[PDB]
RNA sequence: AGCAAAAGCAGGCC
RNA sequence: GGCCUUGUUUCU
């Protein structure tokens, strides 16, 4: 019966009574209800769409031009550009890579003890003297059989990887007097100009090398003529990439994230070495036991998900570090030789980073080599819209020429601005490594900014093909694109290739 | 990773090779000592030997697909766009078709002849299936639960939605990825029987 | 040489590239009142708790969302809904009291989250009914003895009348009031003590709604914002009021309880948040009950601006009261329901225009007929006049008016195997995975297999404790290619080999004496489709 | 120190 | 200051 005076208690505004709202609910008139309310509602209450034209897609985010900013930095996890291990040559073994590090800095005992540092772009609260002693103490655990990978007890990794740098967690009723105990403040995104290196590691990470580091295994035979022409098409592919710098790249990180978890599992307080390895064979089949690297892991009680634990990167260098030194600002650069390898001179600086990572981020790593999948069904619906066109199995109109789709020339770079045609494959090798690098630094706002520009490059596309569409807010959609351009060096590159597209499709778009 | 106890934790060996494969302590759960994977691997290599009755005869269903994988044919790969009927069809071609409740009460009455229950109409008419299995299944000790799990695979039909075109029968409805996508068919044709 | 991977785009279409084309809790609740803040308010006294009510409000003065609605317009819009259903208002009520006579406690299992009353966060439904029954049979409620869901749903309407009660969580004994609201709160949660009862309005709502549906044409697409967040239970009540008004008797008695418990419906206030002494290095945690009971002052400009407006809602037992609102979704084909309801009217004041929108999610898509391209203007202008006489909100931002036209499961050896064939078999299946991409898929899951358990190929240079027995028996068999994957040998998988598990593909080149120590039934460690044998175990 | 825009982590227990 | 689940986590 409080059921019942509760029903009461719902009524709407204007009854009294669920009885006589009962009442109320068979007993009204239809008519003369929404008529009289349009009659009476605001003349401002709308919506008043819009036509879309050319002369209001503004350059997004023109800020980024602005020269009193700093550099776009290089804040990702490891190297990309400026790779350089060492020369090695083994059977095919796949040994313990404890025994291919033992091996290789072993081949190159110039490198043993160096003990003579230069301390050359050192970052504001990087220190010199715990990471040198760090890294002579961890390779000189390297080079010996006591055991396999550890450290031992000292104060430098408790420096650079982290004691007691967390708080003390205690009872709340004398957290009120104490006037101190005040809420944090949100991470400010320090805005950031445009990239003008980038643009080179995209035109360094689509180069032909002569190395190809990458394995598939293998599947059962076929007869029918759709796994005839899927195997065709996927080793077309996988020969068109597999002497790109990416792949060696790729593997790089998904030996590094699958070695980095299953350590940090397998050991949870000695604190690791890890070897980054990845092996690589030659064009006649030679192998080479590459090693460019090694970590160092704290004390990982892991109880969630976005637990953390601090990475040090070591990692082998060629290229000076004095051209962008913005690029830079978190690089302790360390000089320890130098070597002619082949011709020239090329030096030994290693990097010292110190880095972190939560289990999503491995675990997320040990899945890149999903990035094949999506390139692999973007090829596919590029070739299945020019079979579209013509009308049968036409990737053979593309490798070599079929009898009316000559391989077409892919619009790809610009020269003095003045477009360049690159082939096919190096159409391909560029989606691989967009797919790539959208996962390399890759965090929210990515998301956010590839989710709101999904809607204007659906605009766009309308907009090339004469459909003229009407927007009732394209300051929300300017205001929810630039809401989050910041501080991730492939965002800000993208809103300037977009603004470079933009313009091109501008000056063409006079018909 | 436990075992069950007795001369079963001895038709394994204790090391081999310097490989450990099992454990000598006592769990708290079901009360046993652990095992290996090298076990599992060693088992298979270098134990005794089994037979090979009711293990061909239990599962018959799969065969008949894998034979009418073996004896299909093949035709001509189309491109071009297709239109498709978002329709709920029986996916796999069932064996026999019955309700499901009196289908797993006369498979428990297989199970449990003496605790079967009434002779009912349904038992009458499938009283013939249920003996000429029961004569199948003599040959074998294969615990219930595997028994019962085949014999509900083999009996209940199995009915959801999805684009489909082109034809209907479940052979087709099972082998409609290689038929057909989103821009391209493929003739195709079943073999043997269906 | 400048490069810029944007330059596809001038020859592949961008349709194509389609792969790659306690703070929310509070601010949820903002977003909820802020809408008709200067609504009518009247104040309860159950509770006594402030609860604000969007009902048969002022109209608005913007283009911001709302919730403002009056009642007699939705009715209306009902009753010609009703108009162009003969009977099926009967159809349903028909239904429902077909379906009510055999209504049992069995629908509970499904439950993998579901909120209990005692425990005061999520299980899976498992021990839900068993609560029930441990804690109400002896307080004389009798639903499990006849099995039933009436005789249940009568009882525990009954059971809140009951001054005090009494059961074990230890013992305890409490009065009315507490009794009531902890089955009341939702910590996007529901209630198992409501969730018979909004699981008979949804099939209700099933039943409505499984059987349902010169001149320039403009076209819209878009969907709704704060959709859950500006509804209300009135709506709902008069909605299924409206529905019942034929029934009989009992049943406008029992229909009528779903939008009058989530006419009630009390908020938990999530975790909470935290400060920080940058000096002192202690910390402390704000819980979820005690928000304001504190130096108000000593928060930063955030929350406290947050709580300047949220305040004068607050229960002073740490639980916020929102008597509007949805959360997520639980009344999803009910609300769609209100929303085609809303489509269905098709015309207002008799203009050159008319509707031929068509149904959906709380998205949809209009079709707009109409004389001119400014008859379409003022058609769509009143269309967003009349949906926002519904306290509905049409989003501006996300919408374009245009022109017409993961990795390996784990939990055995061979349905793990077969678990991921059928998954990447499904996915062919569904949504048009291209071949190649499945086809490499296979390969990225074998040598994610091949990983996770160590089973690489005998004739392989991989080392391992594992490895060594799989080329021992590489080099001992005769039997080329007969093995299984988790027992080295190849892997002979492609397109079409896929609704098979292992042994009974490979039983033909298989070894006789090799599959004789594989199928042996003496087997002391073993305790979609799958095949029994030895790999078929668990941990 | 470093990571990351759900207020968190850079240990717990003894 | 000790314990946090004896280890080999060897990608053609």
């Amino acid at each position: 019966q409080t059921i019942s005076r509760l029903r009461d208690i719902s009524v709407p505004a204007g009854f009294s009574n669920f009885e006589g709202m009962r009442s109320y609910i068979d007993n009204i008139d239809p008519k003369g209800a929404i008529e009289r309310n349009l009659a009476r509602m605001s003349p401002l209450v709308s919506a008043t769409p819009k036509k879309l034209k050319w002369e209001d897609l503004r350059p997004i985010g023109p800020h980024i031009y602005n020269h009193e900013l700093p550099e776009v930095p290089y804040n990702a996890f490891l190297l990309m550009s400026d790779e350089l291990g060492l020369a090695n040559m083994t059977e095919g073994k796949s040994k313990k890579p404890k025994t291919l590090a033992k091996e290789c800095l072993e081949k190159y005992s110039t490198l043993r003890d160096q003990t003579d540092p230069i301390l050359i772009m050192k970052s504001e609260k990087a220190n010199e003297n715990f990471l040198w002693k760090l890294w002579r103490d961890c390779v000189n655990t390297i080079s010996n059989e006591e055991m396999s990978n550890e450290l031992q007890k000292t104060n430098y990794a408790k420096w650079a990887t982290g004691d007691g740098l967390t708080y003390q967690k205690i009872m709340k009723e004398v957290a009120i007097d104490d006037e101190t105990m005040c809420q944090e403040e949100p991470k400010i995104p320090n805005k950031c100009r445009v990239a003008a290196w980038v643009q080179t590691e995209m035109n360094l990470l689509s180069t032909l090398t002569s190395k190809r580091a990458l394995d598939l295994p293998e599947i059962g035979p076929d007869v029918a003529p759709v796994e005839h022409v899927g195997s065709e098409r996927r080793k077309y592919f996988v020969n068109e990439i597999n002497y790109c710098k990416a792949s060696t790249v790729m593997m790089k990180y998904v030996l590094f994230h699958t070695s980095l978890l299953n350590e940090s599992n397998a050991s949870m307080g000695k604190y690791k070495v890890i070897p980054i390895t990845n092996r690589v064979v030659n064009e006649k089949g030679e192998s080479f036991d590459m090693l460019y690297g090694l970590a160092v892991k704290g004390q990982s009680h892991l109880r969630g998900d976005t637990d953390v634990v601090t990475v040090v990167t070591f990692e082998f260098s060629s290229t000076d570090p004095r051209v962008d030194s913005g690029k830079w600002p978190k690089y302790t650069v360390f000089r320890i030789g130098s070597l002619f390898v082949s011709g020239r001179e090329k030096s030994v600086y290693l990097y010292c980073r110190v880095n972190g990572t939560n289990k999503i981020q491995m675990k997320w790593g040990m899945e890149a080599r999903r990035c094949l999948l999506q390139s692999m069904q973007q090829m596919e619906a590029i070739v299945e819209q020019e079979s579209s066109i013509q009308g049968y199995d036409m990737t053979k109109a593309c490798f070599k020429g079929d009898r009316v789709n000559s391989p077409k020339t892919f619009s790809i770079g610009t020269q003095e601005g003045k477009l360049v045609k690159g082939s096919f494959g190096k159409a391909l090798r560029v989606i691989f490594t967009k797919c790539l690098m959208h996962y390399v630094f890759g965090n929210a706002q990515l998301e956010g900014f590839s989710a709101e520009s999904r809607r204007l490059l659906l605009l766009i596309q309308a907009l090339k093909d004469r459909k003229g569409p009407w927007v009732f807010d394209l300051e929300g959609m300017y205001s929810g694109i630039e809401e989050c351009i910041s501080n991730n060096p492939w965002v800000i590159q993208s809103a300037y290739w977009f603004n470079e597209w933009l313009g091109f499709e501008k000056e063409g778009s006079k018909v | 990773l436990a075992l069950t106890k007795g001369d079963m934790a001895n038709r394994i060996p204790l090391e081999y090779k310097g490989i450990q494969l099992k454990t000598n302590a006592e769990d708290i759960g079901t009360k046993g000592q652990m095992c290996s994977i090298a076990a599992v691997t060693w088992w298979n290599t270098y134990g005794p030997i089994g037979d090979t009755e009711g293990f061909e005869k239990v599962y018959e269903s799969f065969f008949l697909r894998k034979m009418r994988l073996d004896n299909a044919t093949w035709g001509r790969i189309t491109f071009g766009p297709v239109e498709r009927v978002r329709k709920r069809v029986l996916l796999n071609p069932l064996t026999k078709e019955m309700p499901p409740d009196e289908a797993s009460n006369v498979i428990m009455e297989i199970l449990f002849p003496k605790e079967a229950g009434i002779p009912r109409e349904s038992t009458w008419i499938h009283r013939e299936l249920i003996k000429e299995k029961r004569e199948k299944l003599k040959g074998t000790m294969i615990t219930p639960i595997v028994l019962a799990y085949m014999l509900e695979r083999e009996l209940v039909a199995r009915r959801r939605f999805l684009p489909v075109a082109g034809a209907t029968s479940a052979e087709f409805i099972e082998m409609l990825h290689c038929l057909q996508g989103e821009n391209w068919r493929q003739i195709y044709h079943p073999g043997g029987n269906k | 040489m400048n490069i810029n991977p944007y330059f596809l785009f001038i020859d592949v279409p961008i349709q194509a590239a389609i792969s790659t084309t306690t703070g929310h809790t509070i601010d949820t609740v903002i977003r909820t009142h802020e809408y008709s803040n200067k609504g009518k308010q009247y104040v309860s006294d159950v509770t006594g708790c402030t609860m604000v009510d969007p009902t048969n409000g002022p109209l608005p003065e913007d283009n911001e969302p709302s919730a403002y609605a009056q009642l007699d317009c939705v009715l209306e819009a009902l009753d010609r809904m009703d108009e162009e259903h003969p009977g099926l208002f009967q159809a349903a009520s028909q239904n429902a009291m077909e379906a009510l006579m055999v209504t049992t406690v069995d629908k509970l299992t499904q439950g993998r989250q579901t909120f209990d009353w005692t425990v005061c966060r999520n299980q899976p439904a498992a021990t839900a009914l068993n609560t029930t029954i441990t804690s109400f049979r002896l307080n004389d409620l009798n639903g499990a003895d006849k099995g039933g869901l009436v005789p249940f749903c009568q009882d525990i309407i009954d059971s809140l009348d009951k001054p005090e009660m009494t059961f074990f969580s230890v013992k305890d004994r409490i009065t009315r009031v507490e009794y009531i609201k902890r089955a009341l709160s939702l910590n996007a949660t529901a209630g198992i003590q409501i969730r018979g009862f909004v699981l008979v309005v949804e099939n209700l709502a099933k039943n409505i709604c499984e059987n349902l549906e010169g001149g320039i044409s403009m076209t819209v697409t878009g969907d709704n914002t704060k959709w859950n967040e500006c509804l209300n239970p009135r709506i709902f009540l008069a909605m299924t009021e409206r529905i019942t008004r034929d029934s009989p008797i009992w049943f406008r008695d029992f229909c009528s309880i779903a939008p009058v418990l989530f006419s009630n419906k009390i908020a938990r206030l999530g975790k909470g948040f935290m400060i920080t002494s940058k000096t002192k290095r202690l910390k402390a945690q704000i819980p979820c009950p005690d928000l304001f009971s504190i130096p108000l002052e000593r928060y930063n400009e955030e929350t406290r601006a947050k709580l300047k407006k949220l305040k004068p809602f607050f229960n002073e037992e740490g639980t916020a009261s929102l008597s509007p609102g949805m959360m997520m979704g639980m009344f999803n084909m009910l609300s769609t329901v209100l929303g085609v309801a809303a489509l269905g009217i098709k015309n207002i004041g008799n203009k050159e225009y008319l509707w031929d929108g068509l149904q959906s999610s709380d998205d949809f898509a209009l079709f707009v007929n109409a004389k001119d391209e400014e008859t379409c203007m003022e058609g769509i202008n009143d269309f967003y006049r009349t949906c926002k006489l519904l306290g509905i909100n049409m989003s501006k931002k996300k919408s374009y008016c245009n022109e017409t036209g993961f990795g390996v499961a784990g939990v055995n050896e061979s349905a793990d195997m077969a678990i991921g064939m059928t998954i990447i078999k499904n996915n062919m299946i569904n949504n048009g995975m291209g071949p190649a991409t499945a086809q490499t898929a296979i390969q990225l899951f074998i040598a994610d297999y091949r990983y996770t358990y160590k089973c690489h190929r005998g004739d392989s240079k991989v080392e391992g404790k594992r490895m060594k027995i799989i080329k021992e028996l590489w080099e001992n068999t005769k039997g080329r290619d007969g093995l299984l994957v988790a027992d080295g040998g190849p892997n002979i998988y492609n397109l079409r080999n896929l609704h098979i598990p292992e042994i009974v593909l490979k039983y033909n080149l298989m070894d006789p004496e090799y599959k004789g120590r594989l199928l042996h039934p003496q087997n002391p460690f073993v305790g979609y489709d799958a095949v029994s044998g030895t790999h078929s175990w668990r941990t």
